[PDB]
């Protein structure tokens, strides 16, 4: 029990009072959907028809201001139906919606499965135009938490 | 319709109902239809709210003067509740049509039971009184929680439920038993 | 065939004494991002 | 339990608003 | 293809900010020039 | 076709590939199912 | 979360797998004050605790309440598992 | 309902019953009546239909705070027969002095 | 980070190779938000001083 | 001897006595809480509990490889368990388990030796038998390890035997050392300057240091005490980083 | 973030499962399994049985089991 | 008597269950 | 409210009264 | 040492919560 | 006259003891 | 209490009394 | 569990870890006898 001990290295410490070690984890991360809404604000539901159906604006209801002004978020299915965020987030009450619309191409609109509670979206990218191009996008950071013993 | 008892079980871990139905020579229609339970977070003036505690219909324990007499022993650990920190309201409704002879006022299908525990109320007391046993003087919560008590006496035997249950979260919420 | 949840990741909007370590530590219940 | 006759009158203005005429077909 | 990126603020977090809560049994300064970049 | 080469005396399922041996019944792997021996 | 239970005051809440020899796997989810307690509720209070010999428990992982809400612990026990 | 019809019809009529015996009832009081015929008005006509159960239990327990604010309001008595003790009228009828292999036994 | 150490020294000379090397500066490349000594001030208070 | 035995059970052997609520219930003789740290034992066993009754190869393989899936890598997947004798002979069998399901291959004597062949004046071609699997090599680089340490089997603190013989703590499997850290995940902290106060107070004679005559008497008995104390605990900077394996006859 | 939920559900063709998720009304447990469970893909797989809240003051009892048979498959 | 939309809802419901 | 079902039975005969 | 209707009613209460009928076996 | 726990814990056991 | 034989004679021969 | 890689027909008991086939049957060693299957 003793040369098992001495298996393990020495720190020296100024008190005996507590002591405290700081855990941190990474700064990606992605964000679940709360609800999402039409053209004009009603929610949609999953026997509905496609939402962004001609490149028509549509909203995001997030829990968290996490996204920005001009960036490209995408669903479940990455890169097959690409959001680009518009405007900041409207904050109803805790909750943060944006103004989306559809990015790559897609003229038939995102079906109606795809926007409900509990799917994730996370950061892509912030495109912007070659001429006359304002300011997009944001930078995120993450936050330690603590651990704890005493002698 | 009446109680016959109505109590929690001194093991703290039965809800004891026992119904009956009036003896009277113009209830012999009257029968039993089932038992409704609710707490003090879903209950509602008009008739037992929806999405009830503890639904019981009558004619699946049976296979006609056994549908007169109704006896039940709840498990409250499989209500999902408190047995210290919930007041249930029990109940109850009669399918049937009494006789044309009945005296005005007693064809009355639906009747209500309120339901407490009383350990807590008890060891509270013992608490006051084993303060009272030393120096003599009565603390001044003793004689609070005594008029509250009466409080909610009053607001359940005038039907005034609500209040009850705003008076017993806020002040007998938090008990040990 | 199947996980327990390890670690979970919140906002900061949903919220001295002696150090063990100076640095940080980064948990292995944790997923770490990839470049 | 008892319903009076305005009880009777609220069902029916609920009803009215799921239900269409024929010609409405 | 061209992308863009800005950060309203220097060594200090802003608005933006994740917490990471590991779950055991019993329960600095940002560089803004680096994460930026 | 599927040729087996073990015999297994267990109370639990074996491995698909060797033929079950259980008090007295015989079972061996076919198409996704354990096919008994009677 | 100081409730009144056995180890130091809280609830504690416990993942299991087994397998029901000759019968096959599972997935059991219980509130314990031990791990040894754990076992012993799937042998009084499980589905084969009269012919409880049989129950070969070959896991038991506790699971630790979140602060916010998600997905806490998961078990599946697939056919071709068994 | 059809007693908070009866509550203010009460409720107004004691308050010009003050405003004949007196010449003055307190503004203060005087919001809880229009509070109280506003409800009255509203749960019975046609905005009763946007109404939910949750809705119902907030209302109501809104309206109870008016309950003894005022003399005008009062608390409503209703038809009960209840109590938070309960008596215990079941009766004892033991069969054969038998006892059961480890309870007593009635009939 | 999250995985390095100094590379063992007590190595013959062949054995300390290109990537031996290369070990030693990127581990070098960590402690820089360090500098404790025993007989030195902190940077903060000398730059408070200057 | 006494003092080494003394302070190996607290830095090995921990249980903090604070409370859910944040405080301290046992007190000492004078007055104050005696405040109790963790040990080796506890801050081991907070992040990666697992508990079993018969043990499996399939669930310690699937779990090694759930927590170091992407995070390690490939060379850094040695996980060197810390065992019994006893525990690497269910850690024998249950390997024994593993390749007899593997009935693709077939495990001749040319290359596993169970049979290898001796010399002796009984036979002219006398054989011997003996194996033992030591080593599991998962998929995608997790090996997996046996060190028997003499301290699981001691039965002298151990107390609860196994039902399949020798002390229930045997059987328990643990990591220590899932990957490198860059720092020392697990220290033994002691206090800078916390020499052992050696101290005696005594009376005419002081039968330790041996000294007659004494100019400052603490009381005028024969006697002499030794009082000596060490204040000491440990730390586990990351038990996410340690996989442990107890049974749970040993009830948690 | 109120209360915890204990599931019994039953994937369709391949075997049985058990869960827990923590979610204000058991609707929205439904809701953090289908949405954060490893069918993810395979979502409408999950046919829910049972939900039921865990009520403390026992603390000594099994919230959920669920076997499967060599009989079933 | 007092109707919530809920009674409602059951009231029709159960009508055209007998329809 | 549980709307037994003579109370169904009841809203039934009303309306169909008029019918 | 007497025994009023009163106290055996408390002896029924008491002897009640214990035993059950024939068709609770 | 006033009875306690024990007194009716007595008197059931005499009882039971006796049937 | 210390309960004497003919108190139980007395319980007993009171509650065999609704027999 | 216990893995019987060959099979011996022979009118006598060959070994307890073959399986024995007579004429119209196939038995094998458990619980210490030799029991036949269907």
């Amino acid at each position: 029990l003793d040369t098992f001990l001495n298996s393990f290295p020495t720190r020296e410490f100024e008190d005996d009072n507590e002591y405290y070690w700081d855990v941190i984890g990474s700064s990606r991360r992605n964000i679940p959907l709360v609800e999402a809404r039409d053209e004009n604000g009603v929610v949609v539901a999953a026997n509905a028809a496609n939402v962004g159906v001609g490149t028509s604006p549509f909203y995001l209801v997030f829990p968290e201001d996490w996204f920005a002004d001009g960036e490209v978020i995408v669903g479940n299915l990455n890169q097959v139906y690409p959001f680009r965020i518009l405007g900041d987030a409207r904050m109803e009450g805790t909750n943060a919606v944006y103004k989306v619309e559809l990015m790559g191409g897609n003229t038939q609109g995102v079906p109606a499965e795809r926007l409900q509670q509990g799917e994730r979206f996370s950061i892509e990218f912030a495109p912007v135009e070659k001429e006359l191009s304002r300011k997009v996008g944001d930078v995120r950071f993450t936050s330690p938490v603590s651990m704890r013993n005493e002698w | 319709m009446h109680f016959n008892e109505l109590r929690i079980s001194q093991d703290n871990r039965f809800l004891i109902i026992d119904v009956s139905v009036d003896n009277q020579d113009y209830f012999e229609d009257v029968l039993l239809d089932s038992i409704v339970i609710d707490t003090q977070d879903t209950f509602v003036m008009n008739g037992p709210s929806d999405n009830p505690l503890y639904i019981y219909n009558v004619e699946d324990a049976y296979d006609t003067q056994q549908m007169k007499n109704v006896r039940l022993e709840l498990n409250i650990q499989d209500l999902k509740v408190s047995p210290c920190s919930t007041m249930f309201f029990v109940y109850v409704k009669s399918k049937g049509t009494p006789s044309t002879d009945t005296p005005c006022g007693f064809d009355k299908d639906q009747i209500l039971g309120t339901v407490i525990n009383l350990q807590p109320i008890y060891k509270q007391t013992l608490k006051y009184l084993k303060e009272v046993e030393c120096d003599c003087n009565i603390p001044k919560g003793f004689i609070d929680m005594i008029l509250k008590l009466k409080a909610i006496e009053l607001c359940v035997r005038t039907g005034n439920y609500p209040q009850a249950i705003k008076y017993w979260n806020k002040f007998f919420i938090k008990n040990n038993c | 065939a199947g996980k327990l949840g390890k670690f979970q990741m919140l906002g900061f909007q949903h919220w001295a004494p002696q150090k063990a370590t100076n640095l940080m530590v980064q948990l292995l219940a944790f997923y770490r991002g990839k470049s | 339990m008892f319903f009076t006759q305005e009880d009777y009158r609220k069902i029916e203005k609920w009803l009215l608003a799921n239900s269409r005429k024929d010609t409405d077909f | 293809t061209t992308i863009r990126i800005q950060h309203k603020v220097g060594n200090k977090l802003n608005k933006k900010l994740a917490m990471g809560i590991p779950m055991v049994r019993n329960l600095w300064m940002h560089y803004v020039d680096w994460e930026v970049e | 076709m599927k040729t087996l080469r073990t015999l297994k005396i267990s109370p639990n399922a074996p491995d698909i590939n060797s033929v079950w041996l259980y008090k007295g019944t015989m079972k061996y792997f076919n198409n996704g199912e354990w096919e008994t021996i009677g | 979360v100081d409730v009144g239970c056995a180890p130091d005051g809280a609830m504690q809440l416990w993942v299991m797998e087994y397998e029901v020899t000759g019968i096959g796997k599972g997935c059991a989810m219980c509130k314990a004050i031990n791990p040894q307690q754990a076992e012993m509720l799937l042998k009084s209070n499980g589905i084969y605790n009269g012919s409880s010999y049989l129950y070969k428990v070959t896991r038991i992982e506790q699971v630790i309440v979140p602060p916010c809400n998600g997905l806490m612990a998961e078990q599946v026990v697939t056919y071709k598992d068994v | 309902m059809d007693k908070m019809l009866e509550i203010s019809e009460e409720a107004i009529t004691r308050y010009f019953t003050t405003l004949s015996q007196f010449g003055y009832k307190k503004y203060s009081d005087v919001d809880k009546i229009i509070v109280l015929f506003f409800m009255e008005e509203m749960l019975a006509g046609e905005m009763s239909y946007y109404v939910t159960q949750d809705d119902y239990r907030n209302i109501v327990n809104a309206l109870y705070c008016l309950a003894g604010s005022t003399c005008m309001i009062d608390f409503p008595m209703f038809e009960s027969y209840d109590t938070l003790v309960h008596s215990n009228n079941r009766t004892f009828v033991p069969r054969i002095t038998e006892d059961s292999i480890l309870r007593s036994t009635e009939d | 980070a999250d995985f390095l150490n100094f590379p063992r020294q007590m190595l013959p000379f062949s054995k300390k190779t290109k990537q031996w090397r290369k070990d030693c500066l990127l581990w070098a490349n960590q402690k820089t938000f360090f500098n404790y000594s025993l007989v030195r001030k902190s940077v903060i208070h000398k730059k408070i001083n200057y | 001897l006494q003092f080494d035995e003394y302070k190996n059970n607290a830095m090995a052997w921990g249980t903090s006595n604070r409370n859910l609520n944040g405080e301290y219930m046992n007190f000492g003789k004078s007055g104050n809480a005696i405040k109790t740290g963790a040990g080796i034992f506890e801050q081991t066993e907070v992040a990666n509990t697992m508990y079993y009754n018969t043990f499996s190869l399939k669930l310690l393989e699937d779990a090694l490889y759930e927590l170091s899936a992407s995070k390690l890598a490939m060379d850094d997947r040695l996980f060197v368990i810390k065992t019994g004798e006893r525990g690497a002979i269910q850690f024998h069998k249950e390997v024994l388990k593993t390749v007899s399901g593997w009935t693709t291959f077939v495990l001749d004597n040319n290359s596993t030796r169970v049979v290898e062949k001796v010399q002796s004046r009984l036979h002219s071609n006398a054989l011997s038998a003996g194996f033992q699997f030591v080593e599991y090599k998962a998929p995608n680089g997790v090996r997996v390890r046996l060190d028997v340490d003499p301290f699981y089997d001691d039965p002298v603190r151990n107390k609860i035997l196994h039902p399949m013989g020798g002390v229930a703590f045997s059987y328990r499997y643990d990591i220590w050392y899932i990957g490198t850290m860059d720092q020392p995940n697990i220290f033994k902290c002691k206090i800078k300057g916390d020499n052992e106060y050696r101290g005696y107070q005594w009376g005419i004679r002081n039968p330790f240091t041996g000294q007659k005559g004494n100019p400052y008497m603490s009381f005028d008995e024969d006697s002499a005490v030794i009082h000596r104390m060490a204040t000491l605990g440990v730390c586990v900077l990351d038990p996410t980083r340690t996989m442990s394996l107890i049974p749970a006859i040993l009830q948690g």
